This record gives C-alpha cells, sequence and structure tokens, in this order.
RNA sequence: CCCCGUGGAGCUUUACUGCAGCCUGGUGUUGGCUCUUGGUCGCGCCGGCGCGGCUGGGGGCCUAACCCUCGGAUGGGGGGACAGCGCUUGGCGGGCAGUUUGACUGGGGCGGUCGCCUCCUAAAAGGUAACGGAGGCGCCCAAAGGUCCCCUCAGGCGGGACGGAAAUCCGCCGGAGAGCGCAAGGGUAGAAGGGGGCCUGACUGCGAGGCCUGCAAGCCGAGCAGGGGCGAAAGCCGGGCCUAGUGAACCGGUGGU
RNA sequence: GUAAGAGGAGGUAUAGGGAGCGACGCUUGCCCGGUGCCGGAAGGUCAAGGGGAGGGGUGCAAGCCCCGAACCGAAGCCCCGG
RNA sequence: GGCGUGCCUAUUGAAGCAUGAGCCGGCGACUCACGGUCGUGGGCGAGCUUAAGCCGUUGAGGCGGAGGCGUAGGGAAACCGAG
RNA sequence: AGCCAUGGGGGAAUCUGGGCGGACCACCGCCUAAGGCUAAGUACUCCGGGUGACCGAUAGCGCACCAGUACCGUGAGGGAAA
RNA sequence: AACCUGGGGAACUGAAACAUCUCAGUACCCAGAGGAGAGGAAAGAGAAAUCGACUCCCUGAGUAGCGGCGAGCGAAAGGGGA
C-alpha cells in the first residue's frame, strides 16, 4: 500500500533502445578440462555436434583442467588457456573473413 | 493542545561488559558524553563511542576524580 | 499462462550466480549536496537484501 | 549557496557550500584530484 | 438517522482535465486592373531615379470562382475573392463529459496534529501508549575548521577619574554554579573553553569489525595504499563537544571518462 | 441537426429571441474598487507561420542535412474608459 | 430422585430479548489450463529432454533434436575469464 | 523515431531513374512504388456419421413429452412444468 | 449456426483513487465474401558478399523492446514443419 521496496534503484545501463539489440557476436566459455575428456582434434564442429556449444556464435576454450596433447581450433583462447595447450598441443586461432 | 513529540529512543549505554570476548572494532559503549573513558586498547569516535582496538576480554577500572574508564586485555 | 518477467525489477536486480539478489545502494543522486566522501563511497557498491530478496526472485523467474 | 569546486586546467568538481553575503566571494582552497596528486581548486 | 467503504449517483463553481460551441493568424478553394510605402535581382543615371517577374502590407474599382435571388435563365440582378467550407495556430469555453475533494479522532464535523531532536511519563538493561506534561529543528561557520604553542571562568568581598547591582584594572577567596554558535540533555578547565603561529585531512581509492534494525535506512570505525598539512618528535587531521538542520525511486538539467 | 435542412416566419424592430419583476397607486436613493458586459486604429505581452545574423553534423568536393538571434506575425489577457 | 442455559453464525463475551433456520426431500460452493516454486516416486546423467509434424494403428506405438534446461562467472559495457 | 498508411499545403524524375537497410551524411549492399488475378496448407459446424474413465429426467440443450410452446409483457423480450 | 473481411467502435474493470495507460480494436452497429474469407510472387527481410510469394502450426520468447519505465503490453529475423 505503501513504496514498494520498488526505492532500489535502475543502475542497469543499456536497458534498452528503439531499434532493440545489436547484433554481437556471442563466446561461448569451453572449459578445456572437459575438452580434455575426448581425445582427437577439437573444433566448433565437434563442440556442437554434441557438448557444450549449443550453436553458440563462438568458441572459446579457456580455464582450469589439463590439456591433453592435440588441436584445438576455437575462435579465441584465455591467456591462462593458452599455456595449458601450448604445453603439449597446437593454438589453431579461429577463423576471420 | 500543542505536545505530543519526541525524538525516537537512541539505544545507548553500555553495550559489551566486563568479562566478555571481543573482535577488534566491536562498539564497547555508546554514550552522550564521556560518562566512560577510553583506555588501554580502546579508542572513540565523534560521537564518543567507546569501541576496541584489539581481541581480548573488557574491564571496567572507576577512578574518582579521573573518571570511569574501559580496557580490553588482549591475549591468545 | 506464461508469467511474465517483471521488467521494472529485472532493469534494477541481478540475481548471484549462488541465489542472491543484488542490487545498488539507495539515496545517491538526489538527496546528495555535500555528504561525507565516506557516505558517497559507502553508496557506490552494491548489497544483498534478506526476506523479500525471496520475494523478487519470484519474478525474474524465466530470466 | 551551493558551491562547486573545479579543478585548474582540467575537469574535476568537488562538494563545497559558499555563503551569499556573508564575508567569502572567491574559494581559493587546495584539493586532491585523481590525475596526479594536489592541485589549486578555484570556485568557478 | 449516525459512521465506515480510497462504493454509486444527481447537482455547483474562479476544483483538475478535456469536448462541443464561438473568436482568431497562416494556407487551400482564390482571380483581374490601379494608386501608395518597404524589400529584391539586372541594367540606364549621380543611399536615391526609370523598367519587368516576384512580391509583404494598406486604400480603391472590377467579375468570372463562391453565396443570395429573379416569370426553370447556355442568362439578368445583388454580394464578391469577402463570406462559406477543408487543413493548421492560439484563445474564451460547467453548455457538456470524466474524475479528484487524506488520515488520526473516547461517533463524526469544527478545532488541533502529521517528519526530525531534547527532557519527563518509562516501573534503576534495552523497548514501551494516550487529542499525557514541556521545549526546539527545516540552519549557522574559511573561521566558529586542522594542527602547534600559550593562557583558564562565572561569582562573592575589598579598592579605584567618567561608570559601580553589571564596562575596564589590581588583589584575596573562588572545582566548576561560566563558556562550549542555537532547544534541552549528557559531557567537559588533567578542555571540548579563551588566544596566537603556520595551514586547508569541509582529501582520493578503500574498509577488519560492530551498534541499531522487519525491509530499506541511519551510526561508530582501527588499519591499508596514494599524495599532503601542522609539530623537534612520539603523533594528530577523512570538518565543527556530542544527540536535529531533512527526502527512496522515477523523469529531467549542467560538467566530464 | 454531422449535414442537407427545419423552427423562427411565408414574420421584419409597434417584430422575433433571452432575463428579471409581476394588476393597479406612490416610489425605486448612494457605491464602477473586484466580477460581468460594452467601447478604445496607441502601447505591453502572445501562436503557427515569414525571416535568417550566427552555429553544427557529414563528405576529396560541388552538396545534403540540422540547430538559431534581431525583425514582421491575430484573437486573448494587461492597460484606458462606460 | 439426582443432574442439566437449543444448533449455526458472529464475537472480548450469546441460552440469549444478537444472525439465520416452518418441516422433509432433492440442487448447492476451493476446479481446470498454461507458467512458477518446494516436497516426493521413478528414468537417465555431464548430460537430460523433445515441439509441431510424418509413418503406423483404429483404445499401439515408433519416428521427428528444431528447440529448451544444464556444463562459468564477473561487469552498465567494451572486455576478461576461475576468476 | 525510421519503415508502412494518409486528411492538409508545396510538388519531380524514367535507369547518370527511384525506394530501403531506425534521425542525418558518406561508404557498401538490397529492392524496383504509385494497375489487377492466383489454387493448396488455415477457420467454423446449421447439416450427416462415428467414438466417449460424458448426463441419465432438479441431470443433459430452455425443450427425451406436439416448446421457444403454455403463461407473462404495449413492445423489444422473458420463458416453465410435464 | 458459427467462421471471414472491410467501415465505425464503447464502458465496467485493472492501475488496490484517477486523467496517460489498461480492459480492446474486445463488446457491439454496419457493408461485403463464401464454402471459406483474407493474403499472395518483394520499391521484401537485415548483416549472413545470406535468405527468396502467401497463408497456417512448432520454436525463437515472455527474448528484443514498449511502459504515469506504474499497472501492464509484447514483436521480428532465423531454425523445425503443412
Ligand atoms: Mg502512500
Ligand atoms: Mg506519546
Ligand atoms: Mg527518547
Ligand atoms: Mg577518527
Ligand atoms: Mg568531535
Ligand atoms: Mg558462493
Ligand atoms: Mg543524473
Ligand atoms: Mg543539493
Ligand atoms: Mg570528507
Ligand atoms: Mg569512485
Ligand atoms: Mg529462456
Ligand atoms: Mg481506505
Ligand atoms: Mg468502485
Ligand atoms: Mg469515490
Ligand atoms: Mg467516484
Ligand atoms: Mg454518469
Ligand atoms: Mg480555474
Ligand atoms: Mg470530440
Ligand atoms: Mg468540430
Ligand atoms: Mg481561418
Ligand atoms: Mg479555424
Ligand atoms: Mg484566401
Ligand atoms: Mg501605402
Ligand atoms: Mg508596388
Ligand atoms: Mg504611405
Ligand atoms: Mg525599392
Ligand atoms: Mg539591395
Ligand atoms: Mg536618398
Ligand atoms: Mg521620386
Ligand atoms: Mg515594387
Ligand atoms: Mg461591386
Ligand atoms: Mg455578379
Ligand atoms: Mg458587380
Ligand atoms: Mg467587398
Ligand atoms: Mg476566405
Ligand atoms: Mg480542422
Ligand atoms: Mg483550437
Ligand atoms: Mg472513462
Ligand atoms: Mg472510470
Ligand atoms: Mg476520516
Ligand atoms: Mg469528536
Ligand atoms: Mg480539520
Ligand atoms: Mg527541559
Ligand atoms: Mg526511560
Ligand atoms: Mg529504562
Ligand atoms: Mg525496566
Ligand atoms: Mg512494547
Ligand atoms: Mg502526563
Ligand atoms: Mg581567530
Ligand atoms: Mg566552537
Ligand atoms: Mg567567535
Ligand atoms: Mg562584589
Ligand atoms: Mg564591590
Ligand atoms: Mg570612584
Ligand atoms: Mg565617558
Ligand atoms: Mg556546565
Ligand atoms: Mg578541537
Ligand atoms: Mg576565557
Ligand atoms: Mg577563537
Ligand atoms: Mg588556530
Ligand atoms: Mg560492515
Ligand atoms: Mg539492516
Ligand atoms: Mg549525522
Ligand atoms: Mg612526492
Ligand atoms: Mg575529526
Ligand atoms: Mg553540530
Ligand atoms: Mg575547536
Ligand atoms: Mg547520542
Ligand atoms: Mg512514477
Ligand atoms: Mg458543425
Ligand atoms: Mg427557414
Ligand atoms: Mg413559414
Ligand atoms: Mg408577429
Ligand atoms: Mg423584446
Ligand atoms: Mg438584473
Ligand atoms: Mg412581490
Ligand atoms: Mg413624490
Ligand atoms: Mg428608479
Ligand atoms: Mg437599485
Ligand atoms: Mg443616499
Ligand atoms: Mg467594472
Ligand atoms: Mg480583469
Ligand atoms: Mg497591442
Ligand atoms: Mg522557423
Ligand atoms: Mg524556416
Ligand atoms: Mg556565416
Ligand atoms: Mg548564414
Ligand atoms: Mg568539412
Ligand atoms: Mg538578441
Ligand atoms: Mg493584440
Ligand atoms: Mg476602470
Ligand atoms: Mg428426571
Ligand atoms: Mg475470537
Ligand atoms: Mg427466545
Ligand atoms: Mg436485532
Ligand atoms: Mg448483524
Ligand atoms: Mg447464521
Ligand atoms: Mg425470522
Ligand atoms: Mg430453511
Ligand atoms: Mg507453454
Ligand atoms: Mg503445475
Ligand atoms: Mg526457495
Ligand atoms: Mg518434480
Ligand atoms: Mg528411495
Ligand atoms: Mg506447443
Ligand atoms: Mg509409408
Ligand atoms: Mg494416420
Ligand atoms: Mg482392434
Ligand atoms: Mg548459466
Ligand atoms: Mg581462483
Ligand atoms: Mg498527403
Ligand atoms: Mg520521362
Ligand atoms: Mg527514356
Ligand atoms: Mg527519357
Ligand atoms: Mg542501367
Ligand atoms: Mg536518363
Ligand atoms: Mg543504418
Ligand atoms: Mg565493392
Ligand atoms: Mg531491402
Ligand atoms: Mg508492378
Ligand atoms: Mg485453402
Ligand atoms: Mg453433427
Ligand atoms: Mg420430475
Ligand atoms: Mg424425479
Ligand atoms: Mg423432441
Ligand atoms: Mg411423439
Ligand atoms: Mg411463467
Ligand atoms: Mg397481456
Ligand atoms: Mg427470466
Ligand atoms: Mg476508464
Ligand atoms: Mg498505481
Ligand atoms: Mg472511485
Ligand atoms: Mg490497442
Ligand atoms: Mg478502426
Ligand atoms: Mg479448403
Ligand atoms: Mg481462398
Ligand atoms: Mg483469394
Ligand atoms: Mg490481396
Ligand atoms: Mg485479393
Ligand atoms: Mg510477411
Ligand atoms: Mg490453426
Ligand atoms: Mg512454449
Ligand atoms: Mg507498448
Ligand atoms: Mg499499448
Ligand atoms: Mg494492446
Ligand atoms: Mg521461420
Ligand atoms: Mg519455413
Amino acid at each position: 500500500g505503501r513504496s514498494t521496496t520498488l526505492m532500489r534503484l535502475p543502475k542497469r545501463g543499456m536497458q534498452g533502445q528503439v531499434p532493440g539489440e545489436i547484433k554481437r557476436p556471442r563466446y561461448q566459455g569451453v572449459n578445456l578440462k572437459d575438452l580434455a575428456r575426448f581425445e582427437g582434434e577439437v573444433t566448433p564442429e565437434l563442440l556442437v555436434r554434441a557438448g557444450l556449444l549449443k550453436k553458440g556464435y563462438r568458441l572459446k576454450i579457456l580455464g582450469e583442467g589439463e590439456a591433453k596433447p592435440l588441436k584445438v581450433v576455437a575462435h579465441a583462447f584465455s591467456k591462462s588457456a593458452l599455456e595449458k595447450l601450448k604445453a603439449a598441443g597446437g593454438e589453431p586461432v579461429l577463423l576471420e573473413a | 493542545t500543542k505536545n505530543g513529540r519526541d525524538s525516537q529512543a537512541k539505544r545507548l549505554g553500555v553495550k559489551r561488559y566486563e568479562g566478555q570476548v571481543v573482535r577488534a572494532g566491536n562498539i564497547l559503549v555508546r554514550q552522550r558524553g564521556t560518562r566512560f573513558k577510553p583506555g588501554k586498547n580502546v579508542g572513540m569516535g565523534r560521537d564518543f563511542t567507546l569501541f576496541a582496538l584489539v581481541d581480548g576480554v573488557v574491564e571496567f577500572q572507576d577512578r574518582g576524580r579521573l573518571g570511569r574508564y574501559v580496557h580490553v586485555r588482549p591475549l591468545a | 499462462p506464461k508469467m511474465k518477467t517483471h521488467k521494472g525489477a529485472k532493469k534494477r536486480v541481478k540475481i548471484t550466480a549462488s541465489g542472491k539478489v543484488v542490487a545498488m545502494k539507495t539515496g545517491k543522486r538526489h538527496l546528495n549536496w555535500q555528504k561525507s566522501g565516506k557516505e558517497i563511497r559507502q553508496k557506490g557498491r552494491k548489497f544483498v537484501l534478506a526476506k523479500p530478496e525471496a520475494e523478487r526472485i519470484k519474478l525474474l523467474l524465466p530470466y | 549557496l551551493l558551491l562547486e569546486c573545479t579543478e585548474c586546467k582540467r575537469r574535476n568538481y568537488a562538494t563545497e557550500k559558499n555563503k551569499r553575503n556573508t564575508p567569502n566571494k572567491l574559494e581559493l582552497r587546495k584539493y586532491c584530484p585523481w590525475c596526479r596528486k594536489h592541485t589549486v581548486h578555484r570556485e568557478v
């Protein structure tokens, strides 16, 4: 009946705009721990065919886990993620065009 | 008439007591003026709020002329 | 059918990865004029709520 | 009167309160910006 | 009847907000000739004269749009680029329409009050009601702030040119009955009070841990890093002895990354 | 009545609408500050629109586009009087 | 002979001079759809699951991964990522 | 605040044409307004049939029965029992 | 009977008052179509040097966004189908 707890305030900037959302590339965080699970040649094709991509626009391996030896084609690598695979594998970056 | 008036209670006075274990910074006692003085390992703020500076036990020490002091004896 | 997310509360409250609800500190935009540097700084950060935290959860549910 | 101090050769403000008629027209008190450290702050 | 419900309806107006209606500028329907003032482009002539398109305005005449009318007239008469009508401007606008018109309250109305601080009520923790008793706040200050050093009252009695209940000065007694910007209270001279010297920590980036608390909010804060002030230094400074001096969110203003 | 139109009236200020008072007799005083209505070619304010000093965006450029001062702009309200 | 103030409702309080009910029979009030949250029975597991629809059947199922939830968070965002 | 549509005013060009890609400008790309027609997949159920962890005469349609009837109302309309 | 298309178009109610807003282009009045009706071969979509009429279902998605940024309201591209 009083001022709802709506007394809190919208910091959220970019909260909207007439034409709406901007089409920008979406990077899916995929950990190299689950990546090391299977072995061969990991590419976006495989991770989406069965795993943790789900048609997400881009792939970006990263984080905890221990890197198996293999070529890992991704669209982006974490600085720390580039270390694990460099220490026993190849760093195949993304496309470009 | 013209009376019904009063500022809400401030809930001051002795917050911690002698023989109580205290962390670092716990307000030991909130007060109006200097009803209590600082002491060993005990600072105070703008409102005369007394609060621990170390970890330990509270103790009160009356000293007639000087007044009433409160300190914390460190230990671990 | 299909609860609608309360937009007004999404536009001002993010739910944490665990289950907590965070939001910005109140009273920092208007009342201001000259308040201790402590105040305006204390007001910069975000906090957690309590019981109504569960209330607000029940809106951004599909979210 | 609500006062606001500016920084020299820069763009920084600060909370203040000047006096209208009371003996106080300008404000030449020093202060500390974020860029570098310590520079005089005029009223403006 | 009476009260209550964020019920209804009829009615009122200088309640709010529309609407019809009426007034009004531009423009379309909308045309001709002429006189007069301002402008405008080119030329003949020393800011002005002569010519044309375009004109803005003002006065006049015209007829063929448009309107009225006359023995059914492809016409005559009257009016006439006005009126009417379309779009658009602003204004008057209970004729009409939709609604608003707080709560507490020893029934309601009238009166009074509505948030913040101090004291009492309050029953020796905290808390605690009444249209209980009694007062304040919606500010003030670049010195009334920081720091260094220095000084200590009010009053009573005695004594002193103006003055003496009380100006100012010397003396003796004088632990706080003064002062602390302002209410009250707690506190305080072993300063928080009075006075100088240097200065602007009425800094930025933070915040261990607590008081208070239904939520939100309010409150205290050591210590850390940066750069700085006062002091030989240990050290103090993140505004004023402290408790009031205020306003969630929304919408919008100005300056920056 | 949206309109066409109709009532007014197939009437014409000795008529038609509105308002108040209310046969008839004797009478109907003072106050225009406020409100209303009436009058007032000046002046103040005022919308669209006309105007365009000056300013901005972009482009290699000619340009395109936007912002905008003075000044001309009704009724209304202010003002003046009944 | 002993004892003994109807039922319901509403209430601080009802046998109440508070409400409702002449009596009987029948009718009569917490449901469903979608989404949500907790619990619970069970299937599978870093995976789990299908929607329209197509094929079959005529009280038969199967197919269909498009898509959804989950495997990473933090920040307004750019971005970064076990931070 | 674009795109689409258009009541009012101004008012073009025919591929060196013209519209669009969220103000505007340049760049890159898209599409060709101001004429018309076009089956199927889709909606519904007065009508026929089939089926029901649908009802069984206070139910089920208002009507299992000569019911939109009797009766009611100026009328629109209301509307049983059995 | 209902379905459909166009022209016109409410209020209760919600917002715990109410005026924008909501109810809702719903109710309903009207004109027209037919076993359907509408729509329909890009002056399209919108970021892929990609798609390729129209309708219908699943999804996208309670997303994007709109909003006294209240109450609420709520797309499209794309993907799976007829
Ligand atoms: Mg309120
Ligand atoms: Mg009281
Ligand atoms: Mg009190
Ligand atoms: Mg301090
Ligand atoms: Mg202090
Ligand atoms: Mg955690
Ligand atoms: Mg702002
Ligand atoms: Mg202010
Ligand atoms: Mg400060
Ligand atoms: Mg900051
Ligand atoms: Mg989702
Ligand atoms: Mg109420
Ligand atoms: Mg009501
Ligand atoms: Mg009412
Ligand atoms: Mg009402
Ligand atoms: Mg009415
Ligand atoms: Mg008025
Ligand atoms: Mg109207
Ligand atoms: Mg009109
Ligand atoms: Mg006009
Ligand atoms: Mg007009
Ligand atoms: Mg004209
Ligand atoms: Mg003239
Ligand atoms: Mg002329
Ligand atoms: Mg003249
Ligand atoms: Mg001239
Ligand atoms: Mg000239
Ligand atoms: Mg001349
Ligand atoms: Mg001449
Ligand atoms: Mg001329
Ligand atoms: Mg004439
Ligand atoms: Mg004529
Ligand atoms: Mg004539
Ligand atoms: Mg004339
Ligand atoms: Mg005219
Ligand atoms: Mg018009
Ligand atoms: Mg108007
Ligand atoms: Mg209404
Ligand atoms: Mg209403
Ligand atoms: Mg009341
Ligand atoms: Mg009374
Ligand atoms: Mg009153
Ligand atoms: Mg007192
Ligand atoms: Mg007490
Ligand atoms: Mg007490
Ligand atoms: Mg007690
Ligand atoms: Mg109590
Ligand atoms: Mg009393
Ligand atoms: Mg001084
Ligand atoms: Mg002072
Ligand atoms: Mg002073
Ligand atoms: Mg004396
Ligand atoms: Mg004396
Ligand atoms: Mg003397
Ligand atoms: Mg003298
Ligand atoms: Mg004192
Ligand atoms: Mg001090
Ligand atoms: Mg002194
Ligand atoms: Mg002083
Ligand atoms: Mg000093
Ligand atoms: Mg804390
Ligand atoms: Mg709290
Ligand atoms: Mg304070
Ligand atoms: Mg240095
Ligand atoms: Mg301090
Ligand atoms: Mg103070
Ligand atoms: Mg001081
Ligand atoms: Mg206090
Ligand atoms: Mg609001
Ligand atoms: Mg009309
Ligand atoms: Mg007539
Ligand atoms: Mg007649
Ligand atoms: Mg007559
Ligand atoms: Mg008359
Ligand atoms: Mg009269
Ligand atoms: Mg009389
Ligand atoms: Mg006489
Ligand atoms: Mg008279
Ligand atoms: Mg008279
Ligand atoms: Mg007289
Ligand atoms: Mg008058
Ligand atoms: Mg007047
Ligand atoms: Mg004038
Ligand atoms: Mg203009
Ligand atoms: Mg112009
Ligand atoms: Mg220029
Ligand atoms: Mg110019
Ligand atoms: Mg340029
Ligand atoms: Mg000027
Ligand atoms: Mg005028
Ligand atoms: Mg006058
Ligand atoms: Mg017996
Ligand atoms: Mg009870
Ligand atoms: Mg009885
Ligand atoms: Mg009774
Ligand atoms: Mg009763
Ligand atoms: Mg009952
Ligand atoms: Mg009875
Ligand atoms: Mg009965
Ligand atoms: Mg669903
Ligand atoms: Mg459910
Ligand atoms: Mg829960
Ligand atoms: Mg479950
Ligand atoms: Mg089990
Ligand atoms: Mg579905
Ligand atoms: Mg087959
Ligand atoms: Mg089949
Ligand atoms: Mg069979
Ligand atoms: Mg997640
Ligand atoms: Mg870590
Ligand atoms: Mg047009
Ligand atoms: Mg041509
Ligand atoms: Mg040609
Ligand atoms: Mg040609
Ligand atoms: Mg060509
Ligand atoms: Mg050509
Ligand atoms: Mg664009
Ligand atoms: Mg190219
Ligand atoms: Mg296109
Ligand atoms: Mg064509
Ligand atoms: Mg078909
Ligand atoms: Mg049938
Ligand atoms: Mg029977
Ligand atoms: Mg029977
Ligand atoms: Mg039959
Ligand atoms: Mg028969
Ligand atoms: Mg009957
Ligand atoms: Mg009858
Ligand atoms: Mg009936
Ligand atoms: Mg309404
Ligand atoms: Mg509301
Ligand atoms: Mg009402
Ligand atoms: Mg609508
Ligand atoms: Mg319509
Ligand atoms: Mg068909
Ligand atoms: Mg067809
Ligand atoms: Mg067709
Ligand atoms: Mg068509
Ligand atoms: Mg067609
Ligand atoms: Mg389409
Ligand atoms: Mg369908
Ligand atoms: Mg769904
Ligand atoms: Mg919207
Ligand atoms: Mg809407
Ligand atoms: Mg709608
Ligand atoms: Mg699709
Ligand atoms: Mg498709």
